[PDB]
């Protein structure tokens, strides 16, 4: 349970952990 | 296959090599030969392997184990698809991964070693050898590149023999062939020759070779690469071991996980086929557990920090040539320190003397105009005709227009500002060279504390030879039987050597080395004038002589020294000097730059206070302590034992080197570790056998900057501090790193454990494992060698390597006992959430493999009284190995944050590291998109996370975080320690 | 080696370390079932807090599968036994004199009835009530069906059974002419179960079409569903049907599917098991 919903979320979020993570990597 | 011409006689030399016996060569020449012959350094190898190297690094372990495991993996998937029909990907992704994994450790591996190479690189240049050539009558000390083949060369004791030489001319030289002959022995050289063999002669000096003792100079048979040593430099020397303390831990806990992680896997294979999996899922699992309980990441953390403190030492000039050896440093209990030259700048200009039991001056500012007492009287000008001709030092080539304190000297600095102040406050001493010929010399050594010439008679009423003498001025008012007074002489009083240790307190006080000065005018009728002399053997007497008086210049340390004894007494590191100078001169610079502090009394100066003799003091009521090196001769090793254990500050004076040497051995006989600090050539024993041995790089020896494990390029006496200290947070952060990954191996075996316990449903799988022992040890194990040093601030006291190392036994018992534990139970209890959540009551969990894992029973029925089928089930419990992989992740979080400390809580250390912020959010980042990306359900089995299973972990990481900083606390408020005796790191 | 007395072992006393742990253990432990009884908060025990994975059910079946296929022979009463005592096992609960009144059962229609819903999930009411089925529904083929027996001439009977889904309400689909055929099948109420073998070009056509239960329809009646738990419902009986293969041509292995055609029902690419019911069937002498 659900679907698509966390899916998408999951992803957002990954994707912004990511960019936080080269953001403060090229600080 | 050797060839040479030192057969040949000095003029055939002088035929063959076209230069000069003592006028050296032309300059003009000098630049043809090196523009014909080009400079005197070994051309270096290739490189000599490239960047392929990497791919050895890429090849080798701890990854060794990974492309083992790797390429079984694709042996698998590969017997996977030819016996029956499997859709699943399997391992093959498996293989991928590792593969991977190696790939970037390499990199990781190939970068550090590439910033370490670059800084050792440009370390080799920093600081350019030098040689002392003889050309147009004068010497220069130019560039060890720039000697030509031909010229004259001058090598006295301590220097590093610039290119193979022809002895033309050499007294008391003993030079050490070391690598040439394999013998540490010294071997004497004159120029005669003794063998038709150029390697046993000794009128032949070669490259790489340093002269022990004596002096000597010769003509540069061989230049460059064509040399008779520099065959063996390159065609097949090469880095000769040993072994490093640090690293030596490092290994030993290597073998250490490997047995553990091998017992663990053929255990665990034996459970495999106990649990009736498939071989190509027995060894997938082996693969699995031994990649787990395997830090792959030590290798390239270690690599980081041995880069890191590179980099640090690069950015305050000290050289390390073994980066290891840093740590040895940190670990230092002990440092020795020479006195002159190593605590003091040896830099000096000549300020007071004493003569006819009367203290001189010398003005030391422009002027120098040093007289100031009388420039006629007539012992003054015997002082100055000691001064002078004793004086083995001279000016070096095209220095004349310059001012004679700012000018350049070839000599050591005693006879250097001995050399100014002739120069300078009486007339020219080369004149006076000129003036009185010397016919013999007595080359200066440690060892013999002092130093003579005989010279001729140029003056018309001195009817026969003279001797002068310069030394200790101990051993002088020994050797005497008379002093001279306004220039008559007068046999030794009471009084006389009354007036002479007043004077030298009164001089040695003001913390001034005091040379002692003499002379004899031999007596007529025992020598005739074309006597010969005798080096070897003691012709000449050198007793009875005519004492003159006394010298001393100011010796100021260094700035950085007293600051830097200052930190590193603060650091709980005892701090001892060791000198052969005067025993109130190295009373007064310590008690200067702190080596012994006020409040502090010996047993002498308590015999002063209380007016009784020293004997009758109790010299355990005494804190310091100085002692003279003719006591330290008649020194036990138990008694020496004892003066080193029972004071606090310690000072040797008047110590001959191998007493230096068996002084470092008595702090090594305490079980201490010990640094050895110094410049001389004479420090070279001591700074041998020391743990750890940092020398001058401009005042130091060729010798004793050799021997050195590190280098003060800019002799900046407080590089050896953070020297310490950079050792400190080395074994400070690899400790650390190693905390956090052992944290990680317990809730990954526990699992399989506890499987065998009840019939309890698949908690994690393989692929879960080691997607957790990848994502979660890769980055993390590495960010933590990023962190700095939290207080640190040693003292605390140094650490025994006997009392704890980089592994601890104490270490393992709250990395696994407590840590590890909690990200367990944390892990344990989400996936009960997950079973609860789908119908399956913990309570009803276990006994449930019997038909759970079972493929064609379809009936299973949970708490509900639900009928699942396997691949729903299934599903069901992929869907609690993702959240295991996903909830250590979360409280993988504490344990990095943890380990980013081990002394003050995790507030006083700061954020600071980037990367380990990095390896947070790149770990939660790595278990998302492993949760959520489409095709994972099949890949790698990871189906998607329900929110709340995010949030199931929190409370075990709180609990860690509480937990460890409670501790901190409690190590704050007590040093008693209950668990910093059990749970320290 | 561990030198003694002077060291006493590893170290003398040496008891609060022990006491520590246990300590920390305990207090873990005390950590760990406090959670675990936290969220034991709980979940309602009238409903699973998710269904979505038991996902539309799967086809299940009663002579227990050894590895979803049959093989025997006639002429051994052990060859036979594996499965009987497996049927017999199952069948042990239907027995008439394990169904009785004074609750919690009520006779329901031999005709197939309407959605029986016995009320809310809540525990307002008590045990709540179970439609019983009875042996005599399914059998037909001459004689009788059940319990089983097992002679050759054709197969011995294999019943076939739905997973009982927390609280689900069947639905059975409308049309007009479905990609399936089903006979006997009335439109409402009703839960379609029909076989087919061995793919579709090569059909073979090896098994006879033949199948009985309530009110001798060859599917699941609407009056037994919903269940309300085991919990709520303790001592519920399942819906029961039966498929019988009259001829089974000798000698041959055969694969069979038995699809269950509807909404509420769902086929699964890799779940064989799910939304239908796969099974290889070969007898022998
Ligand atoms: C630096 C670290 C230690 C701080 C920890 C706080 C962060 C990383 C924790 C706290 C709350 C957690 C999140 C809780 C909710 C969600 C929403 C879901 O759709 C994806 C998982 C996700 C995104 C979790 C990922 C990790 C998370 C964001
Ligand atoms: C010790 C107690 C009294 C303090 C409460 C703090 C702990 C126990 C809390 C904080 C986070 C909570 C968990 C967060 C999410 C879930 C998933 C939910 O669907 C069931 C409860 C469960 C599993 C909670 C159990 C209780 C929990 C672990
Ligand atoms: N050029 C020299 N000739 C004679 N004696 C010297 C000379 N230089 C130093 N000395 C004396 O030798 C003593 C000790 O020598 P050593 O241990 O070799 O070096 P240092 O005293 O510079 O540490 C000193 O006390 C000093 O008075
Ligand atoms: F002060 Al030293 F050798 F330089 F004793
Ligand atoms: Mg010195
Ligand atoms: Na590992
Ligand atoms: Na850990
Ligand atoms: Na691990």
């Amino acid at each position: 349970y659900d679907y698509e919903t966390v899916r998408n979320g999951g992803l957002i979020f990954a994707a912004l952990a990511f960019i936080v993570g080269l953001i403060i990597l090229l600080s | 296959v050797s060839m040479d011409d030192h057969k040949l006689s000095l003029d055939e030399l002088h035929r063959k090599y076209g230069t000069d016996l003592s006028r050296g060569l032309t300059p003009a020449r000098a630049a043809e030969i090196l523009a014909r012959d080009g400079p005197n350094a070994l051309t270096p190898p290739p490189t000599t392997p490239e960047w392929v190297k990497f791919c050895r690094q890429l090849f080798g372990g701890f990854s060794m184990l990974l492309w083992i495991g790797a390429i079984l993996c694709f042996l698998a998937y590969g017997i996977q698809a030819a016996t029956e029909e499997e859709p699943q990907n399997d391992n093959l992704y498996l293989g991928v991964v590792l593969s991977a994994v190696v790939i970037i450790t390499g990199c990781f591996s190939y970068y550090q070693e590439a910033k370490s190479s670059k800084i050792m690189e440009s370390f080799k240049n920093m600081v350019p050898q030098q040689a002392l050539v003889i050309r147009n009558g004068e010497k220069m000390s130019i560039n060890a590149e720039e000697v030509v083949v031909g010229d004259l060369v001058e090598v006295k004791g301590g220097d590093r023999i610039p290119a193979d030489l022809r002895i033309i001319s050499a007294n008391g030289c003993k030079v050490d062939n070391s690598s040439l002959t394999g013998e540490s022995e010294p071997q004497t050289r004159s120029p005669d020759f003794t063998n038709e063999n150029p390697l046993e002669t000794r009128n032949i000096a070669f490259f790489s070779t340093n002269c022990v003792e004596g002096t000597a100079r010769g003509i540069v048979v061989y230049t460059g690469d064509r040399t008779v040593m520099g065959r063996i430099a390159t065609l097949a020397s090469g880095l000769e071991g040993g072994q490093t303390p640090i690293a030596a831990e490092i290994e030993h806990f290597i073998h250490i996980i490997t047995g553990v992680a091998v017992f663990l896997g053929v255990s665990f294979f034996i459970l495999s086929l106990i649990l009736e999996y498939t071989w190509l899922e027995a060894v997938i699992f082996l693969i699995g557990i031994i990649v787990a309980n395997v830090p792959e990441g030590l290798l390239a953390t270690v690599t980081v920090c041995l880069t890191l403190t590179a980099k640090r030492m690069a950015r305050k000039n000290c050289l390390v040539k073994n980066l290891e050896a840093v740590e040895t440093l940190g670990s230092t209990s002990t440092i020795c320190s020479d006195k002159t030259g190593t605590l003091t700048q040896n830099r000096m200009t000549v300020a007071h003397m004493w003569s006819d039991n009367q203290i001189h001056e010398a003005d030391t500012t422009e002027n120098q105009s040093g007289v100031s007492f009388d420039k006629t009287s007539a012992t003054w000008l015997a002082l100055s005709r000691i001064a002078g001709l004793c004086n083995r030092a001279v000016f070096q080539a095209n220095q004349e227009n310059l001012p004679i304190l700012k000018r350049a000297v070839a000599g050591d600095a005693s006879e250097s500002a001995l050399l100014k102040c002739i120069e300078l406050c009486c007339g020219s001493v080369k004149e006076m060279r000129e003036r009185y010929t010397k016919i013999v010399e007595i080359p200066f050594n440690s060892t013999n504390k002092y130093q003579l010439s005989i010279h001729k008679n140029p003056n018309t009423a001195e009817p026969r030879h003279l001797l002068v003498m310069k030394g200790a001025p101990e051993r002088i008012l020994d050797r005497c039987s008379s002093i001279l007074i306004h220039g008559k002489e007068q046999p030794l009083d009471e009084e006389l050597k009354d007036a002479f240790q007043n004077a030298y307190l009164e001089l040695g006080g003001l913390g001034e080395r005091v040379l002692g000065f003499c002379h004899l005018f031999l007596p007529d009728e025992q020598f005739p004038e074309g006597f010969q002399f005798d080096t070897d053997d003691v012709n000449f007497p050198l007793d009875n002589l005519c004492f003159v008086g006394l010298i001393s210049m100011i010796d100021p340390p260094r700035a950085a020294v007293p600051d830097a004894v200052g930190k590193c007494r603060s650091a709980g590191i005892k701090v001892i000097m060791v000198t052969g100078d005067h025993p109130i001169t190295a009373k007064a610079i310590a008690k200067g730059v702190g080596i012994i502090s006020e409040g502090n009394e010996t047993v002498e100066d308590i015999a002063a206070r209380l007016n009784i003799p020293v004997s009758q003091v109790n010299p355990r009521d005494a804190k310091a302590c100085v002692v003279h090196g003719s006591d330290l001769k008649d020194m036990t090793s138990e008694q020496l034992d004892d003066i080193l254990k029972y004071h606090t500050e310690i000072v040797f004076a008047r110590t001959s080197p191998q007493q230096k040497l068996i002084i470092v051995e008595g702090c090594q006989r305490q079980g201490a570790i010990v640094a050895v600090t110094g410049d001389g050539v004479n420090d070279s024993p001591a700074s041998k056998k020391a743990d750890i041995g940092v020398a001058m790089g401009i005042a130091g020896s060729d010798v004793s900057k050799q021997a050195a494990d590190m280098i003060l390029l800019d002799d900046n006496f407080a590089s050896i501090v953070t020297g310490v200290e950079e050792g400190r947070l080395i074994f400070d952060n690899l400790k650390k790193s190693i905390a956090y990954t052992l944290t990680s191996n317990i809730p990954e075996i526990t699992p399989f454990l506890i499987f065998i316990i009840a019939n309890i449903p698949l908690p994690l799988g393989t692929v879960t494992i080691l997607c957790i022992d990848l994502g979660t040890d890769m980055v993390p194990a590495i960010s933590l060698a990023y962190e700095q040093a939290e207080s640190d601030i040693m003292k605390r006291q140094p650490r025994n390597p006997k009392t704890d190392k980089l592994v601890n036994e104490q270490l393992i018992s709250m990395a696994y006992g407590q840590i590890g534990m909690i990200q367990a139970l944390g892990g344990f209890f989400t996936y009960f959430v997950i079973l609860a959540e789908n119908g399956f009551l913990p309570i009803h969990l276990l006994g449930l493999r019997v038909n759970w894992d079972d493929r064609w029973i379809n009936d299973v029925e949970d708490s509900y009284g639900q009928q699942w089928t396997y691949e729903q089930r299934k599903i069901v419990e992929f869907t609690c190995h993702t959240p295991f992989f996903v909830t250590i992740v979360v409280v993988q979080w504490a344990d990095l944050v943890i380990c980013k400390t081990r002394r003050n809580s995790v507030f006083q250390q700061g954020m600071k590291n980037k990367i380990l912020i990095f390896g947070l959010f790149e770990e939660t980042a790595l278990a998302a998109f492993l949760s959520y990306c489409p095709g994972m359900g099949v890949a790698l089995r990871m189906y998607p996370l329900k929110p709340t299973w995010w949030f199931c972990a929190f409370p075990y990481s709180l609990l860690i975080f509480v937990y460890d900083e409670v501790r901190k606390l409690i190590i704050r408020r007590r040093p008693g320690g209950w668990v910093e005796k059990e749970t320290y790191y | 080696s561990e030198k003694k007395e002077f060291l006493g072992r590893t170290g003398g006393s040496w008891f609060k370390i022990l006491l520590f742990y246990v300590i920390f253990y305990g207090c873990l432990a005390g950590i760990f079932i406090g959670t675990i009884q936290v969220m034991l908060l709980t979940i309602s025990e009238f409903k699973p807090t998710y269904q979505d994975r038991v996902a539309p059910p799967g086809l299940t079946q009663i002579p227990q599968s050894q590895k979803t296929e049959i093989s025997f022979r006639p002429n051994d009463p052990q060859s036979y036994e594996s499965y009987v005592v497996s049927i017999v096992r199952f069948l042990e609960k239907y027995k008439d004199l394990a169904q009785k009144d004074d609750m919690i059962f009520e006779d329901c229609g031999n005709v197939p009835s309407e959605l029986k819903e016995r009320g809310e999930y809540n525990n307002e009411r008590g045990e709540r009530k179970v439609c019983r089925s009875r042996l005599e529904w399914l059998g037909n083929c001459s004689g009788l069906n059940d319990e089983t027996y097992g002679y050759k001439d054709g197969k011995p009977c294999v019943i076939i059974k739905l997973n009982r889904v927390l609280g689900f309400k069947p639905k059975p689909p409308k049309n007009e002419s479905l990609e399936t055929y089903p006979v006997m099948k009335y439109n409402p109420y009703v839960l379609p179960v029909h076989c087919t073998g061995k793919r579709d070009e090569d059909k073979e056509k090896v098994g006879t079409m033949e199948y009985f239960g309530l009110g001798g329809y060859p599917g699941f009646p609407l009056q037994y569903y919903p269940y309300y738990g085991k919990l709520l419902q303790p001592k519920y009986l399942q819906p029961l049907m039966a498929v019988q293969f009259t001829n089974l041509t000798m000698d041959t292995e055969i694969r069979i599917e038995c699809k269950a055609y509807g909404e509420n029902i769902g086929y699964s690419e890799k779940d064989r098991f799910q939304g239908r019911f796969d099974v290889k069937i070969e007898v022998k002498s």
